[PDB]
């Protein structure tokens, strides 16, 4: 008989209320049984309850390491299904701050991913600039991480007058940073030990299972989202794509940094290439319009009345909208029946499909190639269970 | 030749063109057993004729790559065993027949 | 920062950089806590004139999909979604790690 | 006609046969679930609830149903033989802290205005 | 446009093949990692001294909720009801009617604590800025009902905090 | 493969309902009254159903409106009366319908207002 | 103040000795501090 | 403008206050009850009524943007005085 | 028209609009209709008995190449008498493409797992069921995902009541969490924001 | 007539920006 093992809930290797029913014939893992369902929330019929405007804070609460990517993908279906479209100085904040949540993103998986293997050190050097990363989110919406900024029809608030420079400020020294984590981990030989060829995917196998993003990119397959289907300004920005050789923890752990590096480059693009102008779509049927305005005008009266009651009504029609977050692709499926409330909303989480392969991932492997394999995987249960 | 395909799990192919071949005259041996009239016979017979002229009149590999736009010949060869696959099983299915049943009346009327 | 310079030497032997041209510590090069206030340009429909809505109106454009090949109701060259993706290029910046 | 496809069963004859083989798993399985879980119930207790809850659709007529009922029961005895289940689960179905609801007419009519 | 991270051969040359038997066997990079947290170990920590010491916040921090009023010492609220309505958590519950010198106020105005998401959409709503998120953080109670704020609490909030929040809003109101 | 099922539709048993609320329930089959405070008429198109109202009290602390009836949110919108009744019969709810009410089409005329020896002449305008 | 340590060490309180009626020798709490001062610690502000 | 039951509660702006036989006020027991202290009704009723010598007045509030929104008052009846519905401001034309 | 509205793109509707047409000849058994929607997303409505055919020939034809699954979910629409709908979306990496497949089906008959044609689909059509109670054939481990154990019921249903019907509690009598019908202190308040005149008279039914 | 003050980068640009990995050689034979 084989041991069978509960690893978590209640487990620091879990990274959430994951219950994964392990099959070990001494440490050998026979089987993985991912049992999820531990933060299921019903996020979708509550949405289905709310107007689009009040469906937007949970899509802050699918993934809580990369919120304004997972508002950004909604504010593009529903901007696609309103047929508006948000202003350029808009767009440009929201690549910048996406890519600002990339950082945070890859900070958080590198480091809790080096945690569970041993090396508890990084992670105090690079929470420092999460932490700082954190009063970029807060000084432009009043939140460390729920910020709700990114809105359907743009961004909620214009930057304050001298936050541009701080943001130069941390991004000029960020990559001495990376450095420091490289050279605790990158030619490290117990960390190498520790991550090359353990779960090894093959491309066609990456393919088949749904996966994306680091997942896809480690067994060298070519695609980002970005360069392929690009929204918001990343068809302006120049940054190359990490691509792996061997499609194992090593080469995931690789790619992860350099576009850590990356990002960078694409935030010094953004802050050089900010342009002036209004920050939501000039449609007060759609966004709501100013407070000097809704307390001298009428019609700007009656228009923040009725989007703050009843809120804008979204032609009827379905869309499935897709974007590239740091956790691989993240989804959308949107139907709207005419109304202001939408009518069924779908979320896709790469989570869910990398999870679901976690057991492939893990054939002929021990247990603490397990937990290694959970932390390449990048696994935040907000989104897997929804 | 060439090391390194580049994608986990693909081994680089030693002699593509004679694979190539050996499996495109499959295919349309294949199609042969379809019948003339459905779209899937002559669609798939035009593109593997096509694919196959370009194999034999080219006998080199990173010039017949950029010619076959198929990315990486390894990945050509693995295409052209799908569809293989894919015909074999549309010769079990025969998907060029009426269509089986026709939906209510109100069944894909949206909104409501 | 503040600190000995032997201990700084030290520190730059340890890690192999100059650690004091780049501290993670801020310490006064960043931006004040209170500003000037701000303008905020106005939109592109804050025109007093040509400015009806109707010649601006992005959520009346949408229209129901367009139906191909309802059921109810030559070579003909093959097709496909969309043409081939072009092949990628290797990073004239840095191609290797 | 009523065109209709089936689930497993083409008549309730292969329906009645599904449910008895379920019915003999789930009798099987009492002894080893009142051990297993420590619960304070007796063997009889589980067969009676399990036999209980089997007649709770003895009505349907469907052999549709019918596949479904027993494609459910089955995932539950999945379910309890693998202890992915906890005592609370195996509990509930006894309501054990659930005061008794009254049927007649006049203390429903007491306790207030629903039927 | 794409590169390669773990595409590199290693040197085969007799130099090279030394120096990678002096790494394996005297562990150099081993010492790499020791000298990074030795020099760590000198740097100053990052760590302030709470709670004499707070972190940075900004004008438009979401904290605490607060019931305003005019100079005048009247309430700012006229019960239109829009922040109820647009409370995603619906964490809002409104009573009112005409007080007895006909004025449109509210006679029940509670926020459940427990239920809000702190999302500042109601502020964002109140056409009168009677409702704000206040710039407060530190309010853990010992008991869940503490949680659970009327009109005489939220009042009480406006009156012990109006002197920066008047001064938050006038930072920040040119933004909105 | 068909094997022609002759019974009536009944799902009650794979819903997951709770007896008491498929038994005592009475759901209503509608299409709803126009507000009378506005003129528009789009909130008269599709068919309602909804369920009998259950009792809601005072919560002791706070004084909020309290509950226990799980379907007393529960709205369902039918595009025809048919297929609001079907619903309701395979989910084993007694129903009541009403039959959708329009208004009359009335002859209006503007000239009518300045009759010769008419009634229906305005006395102001 | 000391404009001369990090951002976050910079400004600081030394609560009171005796509040309203609670003895705070040992006993304080970030809560103690008024709404200005408040706004100015947690640099909200750069005025006093 | 606060006062006290015949119970010694104090009486909320809005009036409520626990009666004799209402055994919830066992909650304030070894605790407090939260009564805000400034009545709205009252402070606004000290505010004097500005003079205008125009028929129809303008209020926002005070502070601009940082009011309430704009409204117009008219001011033609003498029996009376026009009362702004978001303020409680008051306004009237110079009289007798 | 150009400021503030959503630019079109002719070029990828008529390529979507051919490649439509493409299947739909290729496979007249099964596809009932094709679509392409404004913002050009292409849409193929099928007969539920060809789910594996339409898509293993999605993913394996040489012009199609839909080699990876983006996600797959359900929909429930009471009114009609097929209640549930089932959304397949597809991407193509080789042609840079998105395609999406739908079919129908009602609570007592079973639909084909695609489990073969895609490894992804396991874990999608297990949610499914949970959530709707739609019944997978040939699915390799086919049980609850999302719900708790021993819950009763499909949480996604239009039907069910957004509080369910038992809420849990630790009781100490019994030492243990138990389940019991649903008290709410404060009930979810039902909001009507439905206005009553027409937003969009592009969508406008005919009055019947 | 006051002009619009907005938050942008200053005229010209901002400083560049470092990304490339920084791992120097340091050691003996
Ligand atoms: C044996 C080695 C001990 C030497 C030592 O303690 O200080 C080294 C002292 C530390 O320098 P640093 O703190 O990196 O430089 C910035 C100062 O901290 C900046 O100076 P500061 O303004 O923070 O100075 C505060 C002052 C006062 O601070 C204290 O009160 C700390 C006393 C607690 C220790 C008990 O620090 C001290 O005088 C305590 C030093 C050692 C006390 C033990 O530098 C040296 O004198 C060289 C020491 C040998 C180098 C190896
Ligand atoms: S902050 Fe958000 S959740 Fe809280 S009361 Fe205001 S609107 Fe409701
Ligand atoms: S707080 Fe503001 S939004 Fe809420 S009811 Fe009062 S005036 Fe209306
Ligand atoms: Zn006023």
């Amino acid at each position: 008989s084989n041991l069978t093992l509960n690893f978590g809930p209640q487990h620091p290797a879990a990274h959430g209320v994951l219950r994964l029913v392990m099959e070990l014939s001494g440490e050998m893992v026979r089987k993985c049984d991912p049992h999820i369902g531990l933060l299921h929330r019903g996020t979708e019929k509550l949405i289905e309850y709310k107007t689009y405007l009040q469906a937007l804070p949970y899509f802050d609460r699918l993934d809580y390491v990369s919120m304004m990517c997972n508002e950004q993908a909604y504010s593009l279906a529903v901007e696609k299904l309103l047929n508006i479209q948000p202003p350029p100085r808009a767009q440009w904040i929201r690549v910048l701050f996406g890519e600002i949540t990339r950082l945070l993103n890859h900070i958080m998986a590198v480091t809790t991913h080096a945690l569970d293997i041993g090396a508890m050190t990084p992670f105090f050097w690079m929470f420092e600039e999460r932490e700082k990363m954190f009063e970029f989110y807060e000084r432009v919406s009043g939140a460390r991480m729920h910020a709700a900024y990114i809105r359907p029809g743009g961004v909620h608030q214009d930057l304050p007058l001298g936050l541009l420079d701080d943001i130069y400020e941390f991004s000029k020294n960020f990559s001495f940073r990376i450095d420091e984590l490289e050279e605790m981990l990158t030619n490290n030989r117990i960390w190498r030990n520790r991550t090359v060829d353990i779960g090894v995917v093959t491309a066609e196998d990456a393919l088949n299972y749904g996966f994306s993003g680091v997942m896809l990119r480690g067994s060298g397959i070519q695609w980002d989202l970005r360069k392929t289907q690009p929204y918001d300004v990343y068809d302006q920005v120049e940054f190359d794509v990490p691509i792996g050789s061997r499609g194992d923890c090593y080469d995931r752990y690789l790619c992860r940094v350099e576009e850590m590096r990356q990002s960078l480059r694409i935030i010094s693009q953004c802050l050089n290439k900010m342009p002036p102008g209004e920050i939501k779509v000039d449609d007060a049927k759609v966004s709501p319009p100013k407070r000097a305005e809704m307390k001298t005008s009428m019609e700007s009266l009656i228009h923040h009345f009725k989007l703050y009651t009843e809120g804008y009504q979204v032609p009827p029609g379905a869309t499935y909208t897709a974007i590239e977050a740091p956790k691989g692709e993240f989804g959308v499926y949107l139907v709207s029946d005419g109304s202001s409330r939408p009518y069924r909303c779908k979320i896709k989480a790469p989570g869910f499909a990398h999870l679901a392969g976690l057991d492939k991932m893990s054939k002929g492997h021990m247990l603490a190639d397990v937990v290694a394999i959970i932390g390449t995987q990048d696994i935040v249960f907000g989104e897997v269970d929804r | 030749l060439k090391k390194t395909t580049g994608l986990v799990g693909l081994a680089v192919c030693e002699t593509p063109h004679e694979r190539l071949k050996i499996l495109y005259t499959k295919i349309l041996d294949v199609l042969g057993q379809i019948p003339k009239n459905a779209a899937y016979r002559k669609y798939t017979e035009q593109i593997t004729n096509e694919k196959l002229g370009m194999v034999k009149a080219e006998p080199d590999v990173k010039k017949l790559e950029e010619q076959l736009q198929g990315g990486q010949i390894e990945e050509v060869i693995l295409q052209a065993e799908n569809e293989l696959s894919l015909a074999r099983k549309m010769l079990r299915w025969k998907p060029w027949e009426p269509l089986v049943e026709e939906p209510p009346a109100n069944q894909w009327k949206w909104p409501i | 920062a503040s600190a000995t310079r032997v201990i700084q030497l030290l520190r730059n032997w340890a890690s192999g950089r100059d650690l004091q041209a780049k501290l993670q510590l801020r310490y006064q090069e960043i931006s004040k806590r209170t500003q000037p206030p701000p303008k905020l340009p106005v939109g592109p429909s804050h025109k007093l004139s040509n400015n009806y809505y109707c010649t601006r109106d992005g959520r009346r454009e949408a229209m129901p999909p367009s139906i191909v090949m309802s059921s109810q109701k030559t070579e003909k060259k093959a097709v496909t979604p969309a043409p081939p993706i072009k092949r990628w290029e290797l990073s004239k910046d840095q191609p290797y790690l | 006609g009523t065109s209709v496809k089936p689930i497993f069963s083409r008549d309730m004859n292969e329906a009645k046969r599904r449910v008895r083989e379920l019915y003999r798993a789930w009798y099987r399985e009492v002894p080893n679930t009142v051990h297993l879980f420590q619960l304070d119930i007796s063997v009889k207790q589980g067969r009676d609830k399990v036999r209980e809850m089997f007649m709770k659709n003895a009505h349907v007529t469907d052999p549709r149903v019918v596949d479904l009922l027993v494609i459910k029961g089955k995932m539950e005895l999945e379910e309890t033989i693998n202890v992915w289940k906890q005592r609370t689960h195996i509990m509930r179905f006894f309501h054990e802290t659930e005061a008794p609801r009254p049927t007649d007419f006049l203390s429903k009519f007491y306790v207030g205005h629903d039927p | 446009t794409y590169k390669f991270v773990n595409m590199r051969e290693p040197s085969m040359d007799m130099k090279s093949v030394t120096d990678r038997a002096a790494q394996t066997l005297l562990w150099t990079e081993l010492v790499r990692g020791l000298g990074m947290t030795l020099s760590y170990l000198f740097r100053e920590p990052a760590t302030i001294n709470y709670p004499f010491e707070k972190g940075p916040l900004s004008p438009r921090f979401r904290g605490e909720h607060a019931l305003r009023r005019y100079p005048s010492g009247e309430e700012r609220c006229i019960a239109c009801k829009l922040c109820e309505a647009v409370c995603p958590a619906q964490a809002i519950t409104i009573e009112a009617e005409p007080r007895a010198d006909g004025s449109r106020r509210t006679t029940r105005y509670d926020i459940d604590m427990t239920k809000c998401i702190y999302c500042g959409f109601c502020q964002e709503a109140c056409p009168v800025d009677a409702i704000v998120e206040g710039p407060n953080f530190e309010f853990s109670t010992e008991t869940h009902e503490e949680l659970l704020y009327n009109k005489e609490k939220l009042l009480n909030n406006g009156d012990k905090w109006e002197a920066e929040i008047a001064a938050n809003i006038q930072a920040d109101y040119l933004y909105r | 493969q068909l094997i022609a099922v002759d019974e009536k539709l009944d799902i009650t048993t794979l819903t997951g309902v709770p007896e008491e609320h498929i038994k005592t329930r009475k759901v209503r089959i509608f299409v709803p009254a126009r507000n009378n405070m506005q003129s528009g008429v789009n909130n008269t198109k599709k068919w309602k159903m909804e369920f009998d109202t259950r009792e809601r009290w005072e919560n002791p602390l706070m004084g909020w409106s309290s509950t226990a009836d799980p379907l007393s949110n529960l709205v369902l919108t039918f595009s025809t009366k048919e297929d609001a009744v079907a619903f309701a019969e395979k989910n084993g709810w007694s129903f009541d319908v009403e039959e959708r009410k329009v208004p009359k089409p009335k002859s209006k005329s503007y000239g009518a207002n300045f009759s010769w020896n008419k009634r229906t002449r305005v006395s102001t305008k | 103040e000391d404009n001369k340590q990090f951002f976050g060490r910079h400004r600081w309180v030394i609560y009171t000795t005796e509040m309203n009626g609670r003895d705070t020798f040992w006993d304080v709490d970030g809560s103690m501090v008024p709404p200005e001062w408040h706004r100015w610690l947690h640099c909200m502000t750069d005025d006093p | 403008g606060v006062r006290t039951s015949p119970t010694g509660e104090k009486v909320t702006h809005t009036g409520q206050a626990y009666d004799d036989g209402d055994y919830r006020r066992v909650r304030f027991s070894d605790r407090q009850k939260e009564v805000n202290e400034n009545f709205a009704i009252d402070l606004i009723a000290e505010q004097p009524v500005s003079e205008v010598g125009s028929r129809v007045i303008s209020c926002d509030g005070g502070g601009g943007a940082l009011g309430h929104p704009r409204v117009y008052i008219n001011l033609d009846k003498e029996t009376k005085t026009g009362t702004c519905g978001y303020c409680g401001l008051q306004f009237r034309q110079p009289h007798h | 028209t150009r400021p503030t509205i959503r630019p079109r793109n002719d070029v990828v509707h008529k390529q979507l609009s051919a490649f439509g047409q493409y299947v739909a000849e290729i496979l007249p058994k099964y596809v009932q209709q094709v679509q392409v929607s404004c913002f050009n997303e292409l849409e193929i409505f099928i007969h539920p008995d060809g789910v594996i055919p339409v898509l293993t020939f999605l993913r394996d034809h040489t012009n199609a190449q839909f080699k990876s699954l983006a996600d797959l979910t359900a929909v429930d629409v009471p009114t009609r008498q097929n209640r549930f709908e089932i959304v397949y979306n597809l991407l193509s990496l080789r042609f840079n493409s998105r395609i999406r497949v739908k079919t129908y089906t009602d609570e007592l008959t079973p639909i084909e797992s695609s489990v073969t044609v895609y490894k992804a689909a396991n874990w999608y059509e297990r949610e499914i069921w949970d959530m709707f109670g739609v019944f997978f054939a040939n699915h390799p481990d086919l049980r609850r995902i999302l719900t708790d154990y021993g819950f009763e019921g499909h949480p996604f249903r239009k039907d069910f009541p957004l509080s369910g019907y038992v809420e849990l509690r630790y009781d100490d009598e019994v030492k243990r969490v138990v389940a019991e019908p649903v008290e709410l202190a404060q009930e979810f308040r039902k909001f009507d924001l439905n206005s009553p005149w027409e937003a969009f008279p592009a969508y406008r039914q005919p009055p019947e | 007539a006051s002009k619009v003050k907005q938050d942008m980068p200053p005229p010209g640009g901002y400083g560049p920006i470092d990304y490339k990995r920084n791992l120097p050689r340091r050691g003996l034979s």
